[PDB]
RNA sequence: CCUAAAGAGUAACGGAGGAGCACGAAGGUUGGCUAAUCCUGGUCGGACAUCAGGAGGUUAGUGCAAUGGCAUAAGCCAGC
RNA sequence: CUCAUAAAGUGCGUCGUAGUCCGGAUUGGAGUCUGCAACUCGACUCCAUGAAGUCGGAAUCGCUAGUAAUCGUGGAUCAGAAUGC
């Protein structure tokens, strides 16, 4: 139903619904139905609720959705303040893993502009 | 109303103590609670009005307003009472029972919750608040809702001054940060 | 208050999975499974190094 | 050449210029040029004397231009018949009676002003005086 | 990056002249070329001039900021954008 | 409206603006209400849309020009 | 003896037409290996994120049989480093 303060789809199922949320993808899923002891092909409309309470403790133990996102924005805002090539390179809204820059970087770069 | 017998029975008590005043009704009250809602858009479609009217009905048990444009601008598109926005007013037993659903339901459920600024009131003890998505609300469901939208929120009491009324507010543990 | 234009509105009890029961007057009629309450909200309770780090992480 | 931003009507009555006029006191600085006649005074003969008095000077102390030129002098133009019409505005003026003190100075010593203001009077039209601060 | 078990790269010569600074004291910005190591908790606060291709740029190592690369706090690229 | 000289009136190819309508409610009465503007606070919302509070006191408004009016409102809202 | 268990296939289950259990770019953290050293400037693994993209205009290319098309594998170069050959 609800786990850390956003809705997952009820239609669908346990794995999806958790990637779903932000923060866990596949393997994580497989690590909280694992340590939740639920078979995935359970459904989350016969979800019992101290199931989903458990789930809900389980990704306490871990960690989603806004923590994660503060998180990885203080590393962001951290690495341009201290102004690393690493910093500069978010700074100018460029590739930082050394791609090249001659041709493609369009995810980077934004749409393409013309003169 | 269990917000109003612990304001009858402690909080009044508690503001004689730590402001030494000479009148249990120099302790202050809250003298209203509105809740606004700004649907503009209805110049576009008045209909979506309608329904926000709907969901603003739901969330306070109340019929609202379909309060209507001032003054023409001319930046917005808007003629002189054309209805733009939604309010309701709270008074009394619907204050303290409203009162109790937002501060034990609704401010749990803030998505990325981290406490409210206290440097939101007004200069005169009055307190305003605003709300990003009434899906937070129990009182609308997932599914029917047709777009997002958010509302706003202002406390008016009979405090003189912001370190009254965030001390009323503190004495109801309204979450500071 | 009027008469018959106001929405429907009774009693609900809603249950926060925390162990917690509270008496709410409104208009969905249903009664309400909580995921977190007042009492168990990590603000409400108050719950919520790079030298260190290298160290760790290539101590000598 | 001084002239009001805006106005609020563009042609005005000719008027009188009874009376003395008020304003018969030094009021910023400490020296000031007084007029003695009665006239009109053109806002470009202001400017003349303004000029006169500032590049006499050389740009110390400092100069209060008391009067400004706020009344819209008309003039028909040439071979045009009577009547058809007010003419239209050519110049500004300002009304001056006697005991008006037009300009007025400070931070100078006395022969300099007294100079400035000799060469200021060559300009204007009208008999104008040399007057001091009192201090009532 | 490094294996853990190979440890962080200093070179020997940025060794010796920082532990000289360390006991003697802060100097003028400390010369080198090496944009090759990294840096430790030894020049927290402190101006270490490294070149980039033709000058010495100085950066002062901080607390918050040890761990990373001195030639990749040194650019090395001058870009000031086209059309300009 | 001014010229028009503190009763009225008063010319010029004197100086400035408007009309040749509108409304069965924008009329009658009854009952109630008070503006402009600015500041602070607040979701989209920004200088300006909606709300709350404060200052202010008609600087608003008047179906349409200007003058003289108007809070007992002649201004705003509703019933008949 | 090692590289080296080939994949597409086949059998079953799920997904049920959705920007989706497609896509895997980008970005954050955590590592492994080579090499003196991986920051400018390597490859790979894990975790996290999940972008454009729903078959593409004028135009234009390859191919007559084990061919086109598709699916993998090896080698040269090389300490490491292929969507190339
Ligand atoms: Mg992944
Ligand atoms: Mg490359
Ligand atoms: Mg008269
Ligand atoms: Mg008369
Ligand atoms: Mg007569
Ligand atoms: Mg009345
Ligand atoms: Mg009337
Ligand atoms: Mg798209
Ligand atoms: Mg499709
Ligand atoms: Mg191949
Ligand atoms: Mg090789
Ligand atoms: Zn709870």
């Amino acid at each position: 139903a609800r786990i850390a303060g956003i809705n997952i789809p009820d239609h669908k199922h346990a794995v999806i619904a958790l990637t779903s949320i932000y923060g866990v993808g596949k393997t994580r899923s497989k690590a909280i139905l694992a340590a939740a002891g639920i078979a995935e092909d359970v459904k989350i409309s016969e979800l019992s609720e101290g199931q989903i309470d458990t789930l809900r403790d389980e990704v306490a133990k871990f960690v989603v959705e806004g923590d994660l996102r503060r998180e990885i924005s203080m590393s962001i805002k951290r690495l341009m303040d201290l102004g690393c090539y690493r910093g500069l390179r978010h700074r100018r809204g460029l590739p930082v893993r050394g791609q090249r820059t001659k041709t493609n970087a369009r995810t980077r770069k934004g749409p393409r502009k013309p003169i | 109303a269990k917000l109003h017998d612990y304001y009858k029975d402690e909080v009044v008590k508690k503001l004689m103590t730590e402001f030494n005043y000479n009148s249990v009704m120099q302790v202050p009250r809250v003298e209203k609670i509105t809740l606004n809602m700004g649907v503009g858009e209805a110049i576009a479609d008045k209909k979506l009005l309608d329904n926000a009217a709907a969901d603003l009905a739901a969330i306070s048990g109340q019929k609202p307003l379909i309060t209507k444009a001032r003054k023409s601008v001319a930046g917005f598109k808007i003629r002189q009472g054309y209805p733009i926005g939604c309010k309701v007013t709270l008074r009394g037993e619907r204050m303290w029972e409203f009162f109790e659903r937002l501060i034990t339901i609704a401010v749990p459920r803030i998505r990325d919750f981290r406490g409210l600024s206290a440097k939101s009131f007004d200069g005169r003890g009055n307190y305003s608040m605003g709300v990003r998505e009434q899906i937070i609300f129990p009182e609308i469901d997932y599914d029917k809702v047709d777009r997002v939208r958010g509302l706003d929120i202002t406390i008016t009491t009979t405090a003189k001054s912001d370190e009254e009324g965030r001390a009323l507010l503190a004495a109801f543990d309204f979450p500071f940060r | 208050m009027k008469k018959d234009i106001h929405p429907k509105y009774e009693e609900i009890t809603a249950s926060c999975s925390c162990g917690n029961v509270m008496k709410i007057r409104s208009t969905v009629g249903h009664d309400l499974n909580l995921d977190v309450c007042s009492k168990c909200h990590p603000f409400f309770t108050g719950k919520q190094g790079r030298v260190d780090r290298f160290n760790k992480r290539f101590n000598i | 050449m001084l002239q009001p931003k805006r106005t609020k009507f563009r042609k005005m009555h000719k008027g009188r210029n009874r009376g003395l006029a008020q304003g018969t006191d030094v009021s910023f600085g400490s020296f000031g040029l007084k007029a003695v006649g009665r006239g009109r005074l053109t806002a470009r003969q202001i400017e003349a004397a303004r000029r006169a008095m500032t590049r006499a000077v050389k740009r110390q102390g400092k100069i209060w231009i008391r009067v400004f030129p706020d009344k819209p002098i008309t003039e028909k133009p040439l071979a045009v018949r009577m009547g058809k019409g007010k003419g239209n505005v050519e110049y500004w003026v300002a009304l001056i009676q006697p005991g008006k003190v037009l300009y007025e100075m400070d931070g100078v010593p006395e022969e300099l002003a007294r100079e400035a203001f000799k060469l200021a009077a060559a300009k204007l039209p009208i008999k104008t005086t040399f007057v001091t601060k009192t201090v009532m | 990056p490094r294996s853990l078990k190979k440890g962080p790269f200093i070179d020997l010569h940025l060794l010796k002249k920082v532990e000289k600074a360390v006991e003697s004291g802060d100097k003028k910005p400390l010369r080198t070329w090496s944009r090759r190591s990294t840096i430790f908790p030894n020049m927290i606060g402190l101006t270490i001039a490294v070149h980039n291709g033709r000058q010495h740029v100085p950066v002062f190592v901080t607390d918050e900021m040890v761990g990373h690369k001195l030639g990749e706090f040194a650019p090395t690229r001058t870009y000031r954008g086209h059309a300009a």
